[PDB]
């Protein structure tokens, strides 16, 4: 019951620094390729004195 | 008459349980209006 394969390229992971390095081996190689763009997470803002709001809904109900 | 030897906080031998809540229901009347934050709730 063991897990069988006939693909030799399936535990194939490289690793580049930029994106460019990352396209020019896969061109010098031949290799057809899709690209997805790096998800940074935009800055928050934070306050801690925003759980303590006089009119805001911001307020917490517990701490 | 001055007197030094006696102790006169004695008004508490004779406080119920309900004393300071119907004391806070008697001083409700010379309130002034509260402040509002605009809203009912922070959950409003």
């Amino acid at each position: 019951g063991w897990a069988s394969t006939a693909d030799p390229l399936s535990n194939l992971v490289l690793t580049f620094s930029t994106k460019e390095d990352a396209i020019a081996f896969a061109e010098k190689n031949g290799w057809s390729y899709d690209v997805e763009e790096r998800k940074v997470p935009k800055p928050k803002s934070k306050s801690y004195g925003a759980n303590f709001s006089w009119n805001k809904r911001t307020r917490v109900s517990t701490k | 008459p001055f007197d030094n030897t006696t102790y006169k906080n004695l008004q508490h031998h004779d406080y119920s349980t309900y004393t300071f809540l119907d004391l806070n229901l008697d001083l409700s009347k010379f309130r002034m209006p509260q402040p509002s934050s605009g809203r009912e709730s922070p959950r409003h």
